[PDB]
């Protein structure tokens, strides 16, 4: 199978600011990288799919990026509605498998 | 007499029986000649491009090698597509139409028709397939002009067959108009799989997107044959509007007939179906050509006719 | 307007057998296949299986093959799976998804998931 990782489990960040999140995938999987989104209540919601391509309906402030085994997933300015846990997905061997999810906090003290 | 039509949706489509009625009902808006399976089922794929800093270096040679340098990878792309998640189907080979040898007397035009597997077309089939012959070759031009007639004929020309697109979109003329020469990739189906095909045109368009596209690719075409007898520089952007599906409608009325005759296939009592197109896009620059310049530059052995 | 409806919560002992189920609204499943995805709060999401209603061709993920069995009927518009031989590790929340581009294959309408239990009580 093909092993996704996301390194950071959880990742602190405040309002404004942009995050990236990435995850490296254990082999080429040629550009077929899917991310999401899981609402603390447990809704899932496509974002991006290939690797930059905006699902509809979907802000302008998420973009993707990367190649080869590499990619991240950008948010250009932290609303409150954002803060979810987003995972990755490669759909290049047929097996598809998920990355482990990084969490989003708020700044404190 | 001529080729008439009958149009109808993507959306649930099979192939009409040929044997359950004995006689069709009397209200019946389907033609009495769109009765069984077709011939072969037409896939277009319309390749456009845009060399978008157009500026005064770019010669005629260039118009035709940078698109066409693209058609070898695509062909490639084409026949080695395989849907990842499929239930059906998987490969080019288990759907598309195979053709075993051309007709007796066409040794002139073996080894620029495709022979042994499938039916595909390209551009590329001038240098068979090979991107070396291509890049080695000193007369892009002159070998896609090489078989042209003199004169207009019935038959649909090796250039047009090729191409699959209509003289206006190409020819050199087009250099002088800042435009680009868009070709067609023909694939020729002999079994019709929705699955497959909505992966291929998917795939076509992650690898290719194409800005500006609304494309309706709503319905179908049939075509029957009757019998015949006797007895500054701006560079226009790439525009996909109503007039870039349904382009077969603008070849020649022997074009079809007279590819499949070539492989001793006849459409004399049969129709084929034509999918909607397939759009693709390319976007090229002018430093590409500038570094694939090559010597014999602006001289080529081919002077269209301008009397 | 596409909305994949799911079961409730269930609680069942170990040993036996669920029959979870997601309703199809806005779109009708012939035109789509229907996913099936695994969450554990400590795993993250892990792909059970597949399904294509028009001729019922099923595959699985190699982890799921003697557990995992999904089948869906078009008259209801409803697909569904099956988990046999329930153990305390099969307790999951289990999403419902369908995807409708045929390369990219991303999952484009998720249910809300339903929650799965399994103890002796
Ligand atoms: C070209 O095709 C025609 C039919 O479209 C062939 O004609 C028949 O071919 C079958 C082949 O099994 C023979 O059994 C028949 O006796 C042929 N009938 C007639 C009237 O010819 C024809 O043989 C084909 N020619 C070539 C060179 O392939
Ligand atoms: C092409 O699409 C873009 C992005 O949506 C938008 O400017 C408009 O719809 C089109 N523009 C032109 C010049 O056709």
């Amino acid at each position: 199978d093909i092993q996704m990782t996301q390194t950071t489990s959880s990742l602190s960040a405040s309002l404004g600011d942009r995050v990236t999140i990435s995850c490296r995938a254990s082999q080429d999987i040629r550009n077929y990288l899917n991310w999401y989104q899981q609402k603390p209540d447990g809704t899932v919601k496509l974002l991006i799919y290939y690797t930059s391509r905006l699902h509809s309906g979907v802000p302008s402030r998420f973009s993707g990026s990367g190649s080869g085994t590499d990619y991240s997933l950008t948010i250009s300015n932290l609303e409150q509605e954002d803060i979810a846990t987003y995972f990755c997905q490669q759909t290049n061997t047929l097996p598809w498998t998920f990355g482990g999810g990084t969490k989003l906090e708020i700044k404190r003290t | 007499t001529g080729p008439v039509e009958f149009s109808t949706p993507v959306k649930d489509y099979s192939p009409p029986p040929v044997d359950s009625d004995h006689k069709q009902g009397e209200p019946s808006e389907q033609p009495e000649w769109y009765v069984g399976a077709p011939v072969a089922y037409i896939q277009q794929i319309f390749v456009k491009s845009s060399v978008s800093p157009w500026h005064k270096n770019l010669l005629a040679v260039d118009v035709f090698r940078l698109p066409l340098s693209r058609a070898f990878q695509l062909v490639e792309e084409i026949r080695n597509h395989a849907l990842r998640d499929s239930s059906g189907v998987k490969s080019l080979e288990e759907v598309c139409l195979q053709v075993t040898d051309l007709l007796p007397g066409l040794r002139k035009l073996r080894n620029l028709l495709p022979e042994h597997g499938c039916l595909l077309l390209s551009p590329g089939n001038f240098w068979q397939n090979d991107w070396e012959r291509f890049h080695a070759d000193p007369d892009i031009i002159g070998t896609i002009h090489q078989h042209e007639p003199k004169t207009l004929q019935t038959s649909a020309t090796l250039k047009d067959l090729l191409f699959g697109v209509p003289g206006k979109y190409s020819g050199v003329s087009l250099y002088t108009r800042k435009r680009t020469v868009s070709y067609t990739i023909t694939l020729v189906f002999q079994r019709y799989d929705s699955r497959f095909l909505s992966s291929l045109r998917s795939r076509l368009k992650l690898l290719h997107p194409s800005p500006n596209c609304s494309l309706r690719a709503e319905n179908l075409v049939h075509v029957h044959f009757k019998e015949e007898i006797g007895i500054d520089s701006r560079a226009p952007e790439v525009t996909w509007g109503p007039e870039d599906e349904e382009l077969w409608r603008r070849l020649s009325f022997r074009h079809w007939p007279t590819l499949f005759n070539y492989y001793n296939i006849t459409l004399a009592k049969r129709y084929i179906s034509l999918l909607p197109v397939i759009p693709v896009t390319l976007r090229l620059n002018p430093q590409e050509a500038l570094e694939g310049r090559q010597p014999q530059d602006g001289r080529s052995a081919w002077a269209p006719p301008e009397s | 307007e596409v909305q994949l409806q799911q079961s409730g919560a269930e609680l069942v002992r170990p040993g036996a057998s669920v029959k979870l189920s997601c309703t199809a609204s806005g779109f009708k499943i012939k035109d789509d296949y229907i996913h099936w995805v695994k969450q554990r709060p400590e795993q993250g999401l892990e792909w059970i299986g597949r399904i294509d209603p028009a001729n019922g061709h099923t595959r699985y993920a190699p982890k799921f093959q003697d557990k995992a069995t999904i089948t869906a009927d078009t008259s209801s518009n409803t697909a569904y799976l099956q988990l046999s031989s329930l153990t305390s590790e099969d307790t999951a929340v289990y999403y419902c998804t369908r995807y409708n581009d045929y390369d990219a294959f991303y999952f484009d309408y998720w249910g809300q998931g339903t929650t799965l239990t399994v103890s002796s009580a």
